[PDB]
């Protein structure tokens, strides 16, 4: 447990943490704001409520 | 000797056209919202085709285009419904400008 002989290994673990931290921030915000692939329930339920299913007669 | 309605329907272009599936028709752009174009082609509903990238500028109101119709009215019935769901529009593919 000496930090003078394992300096190279620590940087790998350090630099990674920095990159990983940024990805978490980028992923959370971008997914909701960004429109990729499938829509979100909140926007998809506004589309299903415009064309409601009618299992009754009127 | 007044023409009846049964004679109009027999000799009308739509009736003789037959199934719209893969039929070349001529449309008229009547409303444009950004790239999307709203096109009438002698049917009950319009089609909403997107502006072609190659020559977008030429597609203004009045421009007459060529379409390859698929449906005259997009309908489908889904699980539990008692009637069909209609989006009040036709499906067609834009094939460019009618070069008169």
């Amino acid at each position: 447990f000496r930090d003078d002989a394992c300096r190279k290994e620590i940087q790998g673990f350090l630099d990674c943490a920095a990159r990983a931290q940024e990805a978490r921030k980028m992923r959370s915000i971008q997914e909701t704001l960004g429109e990729s692939g499938s829509l979100l329930p909140n926007k998809l339920n506004k589309l299903l409520q415009r064309f409601p299913n009618k299992p009754y007669l009127s | 000797n007044v023409e009846s309605f049964a004679s109009m329907l027999r000799h009308s272009p739509l009736t003789q056209m037959g199934p719209a599936k893969d039929k070349l028709v001529i449309g008229r752009i009547f409303h444009i919202v950004e790239n999307d174009l709203y096109i009438d082609f002698g049917g009950k509903f319009h089609c909403v085709c997107r502006r072609p990238e190659v020559d977008g500028e030429k597609y203004q109101k009045g421009t007459r285009v060529r379409l390859r119709l698929l449906d005259l009215e997009l309908t489908s019935r889904f699980l539990g419904a008692t009637t069909d769901t209609t989006v009040l529009e036709a499906n067609a593919v834009l094939l460019g400008i009618q070069e008169s």
